[PDB]
RNA sequence: CGAUGUCGGCUCGUCGCAUCCUGGGGCUGAAGAAGGUCCCAAGGGUUGGGCUGUUCGCCCAUUAAAGCGGCACGCGAGCUG
RNA sequence: GAAUGCCGGCAUGAGUAACGAUAAAGAGGGUGAGAAUCCCUCUCGCCGUAAGCCCAAGGGUUCCUACGCAAUGGUCGUCAGCGUAGGGUUAGGCGGGACCUAAGGUGAAGCCGAAAGGCGUAGCCGAAGGGCAGCCGGUUAAUAUUCCGGCCCUUCCCGCAGGUGCGAUGGGGGGACGCUCUAGGCUAGGGGGACCGGAGCCAUGGACGAGCCCGGCCAGAAGCGCAGGGUGGGAGGUAGGCAAAUCCGCCUCCCAACAAGCUCUGCGUGGUGGGGAAGCCCGUACGGGUGACAACCCCCCGAAGCCAGGGAGCCAAGAAAAGCCUCUAAGCACAACCUGCGGGAACCCGUACCGCAAACCGACACAGGUGGGCGGGUGCAAGAGCACUCAGGCGCGCGGGAGAACCCUCGCCAAGGAACUCUGCAAGUUGGCCCCGUAACUUCGGGAGAAGGGGUGCUCCCUGGGGUGAUGAGCCCCGGGGAGCCGCAGUGAACAGGCUCUGGCGACUGUUUACCAAAAACACAGCUCUCUGCGAACUCGUAAGAGGAGGUAUAGGGAGCGACGCUUGCCCGGUGCCGGAAGGUCAAGGGGAGGGGUGCAAGCCCCGAACCGAAGCCCCGGUGAACGGCGGCCGUAACUAUAACGGUCCUAAGGUAGCGAAAUUCCUUGUCGGGUAAGUUCCGACCUGCACGAAAAGCGUAACGACCGGAGCGCUGUCUCGGCGAGGG
RNA sequence: GAGCUAGCCCUGGCCAGGGUGAAGCUGGGGUGAGACCCAGUGGAGGCCCGAACCGGUGGGGGAUGCAAACCCCUCGGAUGA
RNA sequence: UGGUUCGUGGAGCCAUGGGGGAAUCUGGGCGGACCACCGCCUAAGGCUAAGUACUCCGGGUGACCGAUAGCGCACCAGUAC
RNA sequence: CGCGGGGUGGAGCAGCCUGGUAGCUCGUCGGGCUCAUAACCCGAAGGUCGUCGGUUCAAAUCCGGCCCCCGCAACCA
RNA sequence: AGCCUACGGGCAGGCGCCGAGGGUAGGGCCCGUGACUGGGGCGAAGUCGUAACAAGGUAGCUGUACCGGAAGGUGCGGCUGGA
RNA sequence: CGGUGAAAUGCGCAGAUACCGGGAGGAACGCCGAUGGCGAAGGCAGCCACCUGGUCCACCCGUGACGCUGAGGCGCGAAAGCG
């Protein structure tokens, strides 16, 4: 349940902050993990590439175990649920009985002291990683690989979930959070359970401040630019965009599909 | 009000310096053009 | 067109008369008072506000009257804008 | 002889404008060929969270002294930041380097590019960040944490003395961190004192008095003392920390739970060293002496600074590396490393001076700009605000008279109060604190400082709380009640809201046309559409590579709308986009019916129709919070008027809700109603909407606005309608 | 050529003094348990007044200027985009 | 595709980026599509003086200048600024 | 004052470009159905094609002139 | 600073609180009134349609929601005052 | 092929309708079923488990008048509607 404010100043009657009750008494982070400073940058080697980024609070990166085949059959116990500012979801600190400490994406219902195992064994309960080959049909799964032994690259944001629908030979088909039925390999590891912190959907920023704090700089409409800047720009008061709506670079923005149709990955995709 | 020339030995040396001219092939001709006409100073005198 | 600043207001005026008043006068369908119209007459005077950027105009309260025009639609090396 | 010609010279305006903040000068005396302008003294004025001190950048001899005044100085000049010459900058501890890393730059391996060159892991470079050992005084005309004096430290290298498995750029810990609010004890700084030490002074009516005036400090090893920060100690087992570890990490019983103990700071006191006024006397620009054998004590206020890696709360979740401690690997365990002592060795660069400005950036000795620290006292509730004033520094490098117009900047005014005017533009009224008291509306926060009021000084009396002192006096912080005094007036000077009612737009804080526009424009939280399943879409680049992102549909891009409430209607005919293994057309290519050129012929060379031939287009469907569009003419009801009703025509469908003479209305100052004595503006209505209308959104909406309009109260030189006075010209 | 200007990255600094008083904590109340209501504490916020600081709203001055954007009064923000 | 006078032209020759792809004297290219005849050369490796171009440099000469001319500089000029 | 569309039976539209034909729907008139009306069924009439000319053998039709009606335009100072 | 007939007294007079009332400012309730506007009742033979009463020719009524010149229609659920 | 009183719109030679096989998803639970049952009403239906309330019978065991109603308040409250 996201916690709300009273209108003692404007832009707090709408502002909403996430419930931080599941974050246990581990508010500062864990060294020997998180060894990296995050490189702040909006631009590649010079020019800006993705527009309207900059500012925002300073962040240290938490390194996350997406390769859960490192520790097959080696259990761990959850000792912390922590805040990762690099992500929409929360992270969980695993103490392996092996002795090594690792961060993981924190699923829904995962509580502290619960132990979690990875591998072909490690029964079907939240937090455990298995290959998609062994997980029963109809179960809910996150942290899914698309190709085996390349890293978890699916169903990682808050509240997201992928559902196993069936098998075709050595491939398993998944309903992805978009609704796309994608046919991904059987040996791809994937962590059972939904992601959780699904209330990230409901948080209202209240003001421009919380966007600037997250590094979202003000987005400028093409209607208010000039014909040298944007296709929509120019004219006297509030031109109605005078053409099929386009990007600053000319490509149309409403309906024009932009994936390569000749992709080799198109014969693994079934739905929207 | 604040004007254009806000001096800095660091900036002047690292921008208009001999070791900066010698990196780029464009700045190498700046030295060629100045030696061939007889400039007493190929570089802004930075101290 | 190698530059003649444009409306309106303000300040300062000055001139024409085909005269709004005051002065003189003929006719009147002028009894008297108040009028009408025409002639002589410019010496002087020709209000304060509401609306509008406005000139003009419509109003309000008066007045002897609340005149029309010219002067680069007088006047920005005088003002405003 | 002309080209607003080029170059140089000299004229006119003209002894005219000006001489650079209205902080302000007067006299006496020196020097001097020459003094308003240089030096000295007395008097006056100005700054004083600076116009005063200390740094950094930048400037580069401007610093000090001697001799000088051609030019520089907006005048003069004996003066100078000016000319000639000489002198002056002293570091193991300050800053930087023989240390480290951040962004970024660079770059062996590697990738890429016609060439030049573009990337790029490790590494290297890269600093107000991390690390690291000096405090107090005195000397020079000019340097000092640099020289000197006292006290105190840091690295090495070489020796002896005592310990231990020693030992890496490798493993681990630590370094190491946000914002806001803050608790305890200190310190910096400050106020008072009958106490202590001092030259001196009793003036002009009074005072020989706990009188006046001035001063009552600084640093300081170990040891203590007081605050405070960091840390648990054993045993096993151990697959992880890319070899190995006894170290770290993970389990499992035992022992404390705590600063008890180990360190580590800070602050006092500490052997001892040093400083030390006012006033008086002199040979200088400047300092010297005595005052002193100086005293060097006690209270109170007290930080934003210290203990510091303190605590609490919150979300927007808060550098890296080296030094440092520990662990082992080669090797080595005669080596080596640790602790204590002794001796010796400690290099390079900066160091003057200006430094909110006459020395920097503005062509100028330019009213502009320039980052960090100290920035005293008194009063006003507080405060870096305001007024005066310590220390300190200035009177701004043209002056002297006059007392016109006119101008700037001021001050005041009879009666009237906006009649001024585009507009109360400007100017004025209000103005601090305490206490009453406060409407519609409201999103229940607000609106609110609504509005509108009252008290404000001084003296005397009684009396309630705290803080530091022991519960007490004292010093300080807040209060309550009573009785009186004076003036026109008590925030007695300076700093310090005019208020209300009602509309438009925009929700709001915010951004914008450096240098005529700050807005109703932009942005904004939030809504919707659409693309993108990850070597994502999109963006830069030929490429490599990179952003997106060390992200993964609750994510990322693009587009529009722009809090919030109630809503967003019909048209897919044309355009865009989306979906259609049919069909038509369709280029290269395949294919060869058939024909041509040469050969004596094998042959060689040309064309060349059926037919097979993609995307695209045509065709078929869909789609509006995609581009867009959303009718005309007639007649009809109990008087007149109008038309709920009907007829016909066309369209892809013919504007629904909600608004409406509006930021939209031409005719138009439309017509009614309200405000006025009078209202082309304003407000409320009607609807004949030239030419509103639903995300280029529609209608509303509390709060908000240096936005735009209308009105009213208070007040006023805006005006009737001017007058007087002041200072700079 | 980014020593002016715009944006972003790395690393430091600055924001006197007052007001208002959100969440949360303690106690009392309420209930069958709650919701919730009271005080006391607490000190939130692109909150309020207002210096430094950052701007540049209205007017006046300036116009071969002190100044190729200045000066005076007035004014906005001033813990945050 | 480029070069050549050749801009697709009857478009050869000479180089080529792309696809297919031989032969060794009875072998191969060329003589401006092409075919026959008649002739000329012998590709898919390389080197090679001299004659030719220029004038930082020294000399000779000038119906060249003579300090606003002649080089931007006759002068300590690529200086001051 | 300009540019281009239109005036056709009582109403609303066709027919014009390509001349010899004026058609559609409603309405009017007469008769059916009903008890009567509306609805419906059957059968009829009705147009100087805005006026003035000239073109042709012949004009709603083609060409000019006026009178009406509709739409756009009327800018830069 | 006055006047008194028996004076550490009396009167006149002065000051102070309260004070009817007048003024200023903001609220509460009520009454009249206003261009225009909503709906109501009645009125004469007006216009449009036929919703309900007979299975009223679509059984009716209802709460709600949306739409339509208007009765009204339709969606969801309910009722017997219907079969 | 759909559909109807009859038709039309519509769907389909791009391969519809009818048939088979597999897959996805959502809603409601046929037969039992009733003139039934349960609940204070609204209302409640495939099956399983857990947590849970009301209620009936016998035995006449204990308390022993603790009882009835109920303005307020409080909770529940079909369908439609709202975030
Ligand atoms: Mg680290
Ligand atoms: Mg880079
Ligand atoms: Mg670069
Ligand atoms: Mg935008
Ligand atoms: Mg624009
Ligand atoms: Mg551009
Ligand atoms: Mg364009
Ligand atoms: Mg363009
Ligand atoms: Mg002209
Ligand atoms: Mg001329
Ligand atoms: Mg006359
Ligand atoms: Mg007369
Ligand atoms: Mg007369
Ligand atoms: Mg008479
Ligand atoms: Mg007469
Ligand atoms: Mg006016
Ligand atoms: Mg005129
Ligand atoms: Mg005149
Ligand atoms: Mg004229
Ligand atoms: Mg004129
Ligand atoms: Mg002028
Ligand atoms: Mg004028
Ligand atoms: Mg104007
Ligand atoms: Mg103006
Ligand atoms: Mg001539
Ligand atoms: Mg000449
Ligand atoms: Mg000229
Ligand atoms: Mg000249
Ligand atoms: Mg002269
Ligand atoms: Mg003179
Ligand atoms: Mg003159
Ligand atoms: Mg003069
Ligand atoms: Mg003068
Ligand atoms: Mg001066
Ligand atoms: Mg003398
Ligand atoms: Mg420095
Ligand atoms: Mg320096
Ligand atoms: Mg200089
Ligand atoms: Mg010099
Ligand atoms: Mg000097
Ligand atoms: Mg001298
Ligand atoms: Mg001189
Ligand atoms: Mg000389
Ligand atoms: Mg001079
Ligand atoms: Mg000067
Ligand atoms: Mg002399
Ligand atoms: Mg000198
Ligand atoms: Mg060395
Ligand atoms: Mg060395
Ligand atoms: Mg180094
Ligand atoms: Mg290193
Ligand atoms: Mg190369
Ligand atoms: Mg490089
Ligand atoms: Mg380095
Ligand atoms: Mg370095
Ligand atoms: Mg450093
Ligand atoms: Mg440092
Ligand atoms: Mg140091
Ligand atoms: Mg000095
Ligand atoms: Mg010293
Ligand atoms: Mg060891
Ligand atoms: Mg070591
Ligand atoms: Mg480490
Ligand atoms: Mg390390
Ligand atoms: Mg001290
Ligand atoms: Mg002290
Ligand atoms: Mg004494
Ligand atoms: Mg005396
Ligand atoms: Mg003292
Ligand atoms: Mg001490
Ligand atoms: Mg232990
Ligand atoms: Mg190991
Ligand atoms: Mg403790
Ligand atoms: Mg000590
Ligand atoms: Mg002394
Ligand atoms: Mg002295
Ligand atoms: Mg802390
Ligand atoms: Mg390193
Ligand atoms: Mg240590
Ligand atoms: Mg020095
Ligand atoms: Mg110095
Ligand atoms: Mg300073
Ligand atoms: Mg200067
Ligand atoms: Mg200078
Ligand atoms: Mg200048
Ligand atoms: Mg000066
Ligand atoms: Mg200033
Ligand atoms: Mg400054
Ligand atoms: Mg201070
Ligand atoms: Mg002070
Ligand atoms: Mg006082
Ligand atoms: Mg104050
Ligand atoms: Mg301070
Ligand atoms: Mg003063
Ligand atoms: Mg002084
Ligand atoms: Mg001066
Ligand atoms: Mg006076
Ligand atoms: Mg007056
Ligand atoms: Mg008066
Ligand atoms: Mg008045
Ligand atoms: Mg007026
Ligand atoms: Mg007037
Ligand atoms: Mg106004
Ligand atoms: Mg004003
Ligand atoms: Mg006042
Ligand atoms: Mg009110
Ligand atoms: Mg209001
Ligand atoms: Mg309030
Ligand atoms: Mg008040
Ligand atoms: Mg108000
Ligand atoms: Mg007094
Ligand atoms: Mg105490
Ligand atoms: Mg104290
Ligand atoms: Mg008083
Ligand atoms: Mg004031
Ligand atoms: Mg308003
Ligand atoms: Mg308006
Ligand atoms: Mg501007
Ligand atoms: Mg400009
Ligand atoms: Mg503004
Ligand atoms: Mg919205
Ligand atoms: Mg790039
Ligand atoms: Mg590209
Ligand atoms: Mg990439
Ligand atoms: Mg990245
Ligand atoms: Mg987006
Ligand atoms: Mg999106
Ligand atoms: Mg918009
Ligand atoms: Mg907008
Ligand atoms: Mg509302
Ligand atoms: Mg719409
Ligand atoms: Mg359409
Ligand atoms: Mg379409
Ligand atoms: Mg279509
Ligand atoms: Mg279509
Ligand atoms: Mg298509
Ligand atoms: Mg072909
Ligand atoms: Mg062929
Ligand atoms: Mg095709
Ligand atoms: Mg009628
Ligand atoms: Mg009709
Ligand atoms: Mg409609
Ligand atoms: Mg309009
Ligand atoms: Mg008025
Ligand atoms: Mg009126
Ligand atoms: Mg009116
Ligand atoms: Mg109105
Ligand atoms: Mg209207
Ligand atoms: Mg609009
Ligand atoms: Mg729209
Ligand atoms: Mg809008
Ligand atoms: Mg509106
Ligand atoms: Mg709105
Ligand atoms: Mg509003
Ligand atoms: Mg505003
Ligand atoms: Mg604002
Ligand atoms: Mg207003
Ligand atoms: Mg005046
Ligand atoms: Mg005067
Ligand atoms: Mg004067
Ligand atoms: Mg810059
Ligand atoms: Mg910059
Ligand atoms: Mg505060
Ligand atoms: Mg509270
Ligand atoms: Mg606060
Ligand atoms: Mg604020
Ligand atoms: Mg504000
Ligand atoms: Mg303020
Ligand atoms: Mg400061
Ligand atoms: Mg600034
Ligand atoms: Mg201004
Ligand atoms: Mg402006
Ligand atoms: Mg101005
Ligand atoms: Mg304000
Ligand atoms: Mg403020
Ligand atoms: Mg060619
Ligand atoms: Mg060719
Ligand atoms: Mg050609
Ligand atoms: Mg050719
Ligand atoms: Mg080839
Ligand atoms: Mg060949
Ligand atoms: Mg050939
Ligand atoms: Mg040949
Ligand atoms: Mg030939
Ligand atoms: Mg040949
Ligand atoms: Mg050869
Ligand atoms: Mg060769
Ligand atoms: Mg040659
Ligand atoms: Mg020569
Ligand atoms: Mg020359
Ligand atoms: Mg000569
Ligand atoms: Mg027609
Ligand atoms: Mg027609
Ligand atoms: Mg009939
Ligand atoms: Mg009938
Ligand atoms: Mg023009
Ligand atoms: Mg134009
Ligand atoms: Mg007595
Ligand atoms: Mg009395
Ligand atoms: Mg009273
Ligand atoms: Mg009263
Ligand atoms: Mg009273
Ligand atoms: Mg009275
Ligand atoms: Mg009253
Ligand atoms: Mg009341
Ligand atoms: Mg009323
Ligand atoms: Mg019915
Ligand atoms: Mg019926
Ligand atoms: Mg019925
Ligand atoms: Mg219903
Ligand atoms: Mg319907
Ligand atoms: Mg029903
Ligand atoms: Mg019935
Ligand atoms: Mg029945
Ligand atoms: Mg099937
Ligand atoms: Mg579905
Ligand atoms: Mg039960
Ligand atoms: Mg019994
Ligand atoms: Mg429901
Ligand atoms: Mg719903
Ligand atoms: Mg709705």
């Amino acid at each position: 349940a996201v916690k709300k404010f009273k209108p003692y100043t404007p832009s707090r009657r709408f502002m909403t902050v996430a419930d931080f009750s599941e974050i246990t008494k581990t508010e500062p982070e864990k060294s020997l993990v998180k060894p990296l400073k995050k490189t702040g940058g909006r631009n590649n080697q010079g020019r800006i590439t993705v527009r309207f980024r900059g500012g925002g609070h300073k962040r240290l990166y938490r390194i996350i175990d997406f390769k859960r085949w490192d520790k097959v059959g080696i259990p761990a116990k959850v000792a912390a649920i922590e805040y990762d500012p690099n992500r929409s979801a929360r992270i969980a600190l695993l103490h392996y009985v092996d002795g090594e400490k690792r961060y993981i994406i924190a699923p829904d219902g995962l509580q502290v002291g619960q132990q979690v195992v990875a591998g072909p064994d490690a029964p079907i309960q939240v937090g455990n990683a298995l290959p998609l080959r062994f997980i029963p049909v109809g179960t809910v799964v996150h942290a899914v690989e698309l190709e085996p032994k390349k890293g978890a690259k699916l169903a990682r944001a808050a509240g997201t979930s992928a559902q196993i629908q069936g098998r075709e030979g050595d491939y398993v088909i998944l309903r992805l959070p978009s609704g796309e039925l994608r046919k991904v390999h059987g040996e791809c590891y994937a962590t059972v359970g939904a992601v959780g912190n699904a209330d990230h959907k409901n948080i209202v920023l209240g003001k421009a401040g919380r966007s600037r704090w997250l590094g979202r700089r003000p987005h400028v409409r093409g209607a208010a630019m000039n014909p040298v800047d944007h296709p929509h720009g120019g004219g006297e008061g509030r031109a109605p965009r005078g053409r099929p709506p386009a990007s600053p670079w000319g490509w149309q923005t409403k309906g024009l599909k932009t994936r390569k149709r000749r992709k080799p990955s198109s014969r693994f995709i079934i739905a929207r | 009000m604040k004007r254009t020339w806000q001096p800095n030995r660091r900036k002047r040396a690292k921008t208009h310096g001999f070791r900066a001219r010698m990196r780029t092939p464009g700045g190498r001709k700046v030295l060629k053009r100045r030696r061939q006409k007889g400039r007493w100073r190929l570089t802004p005198a930075v101290r």
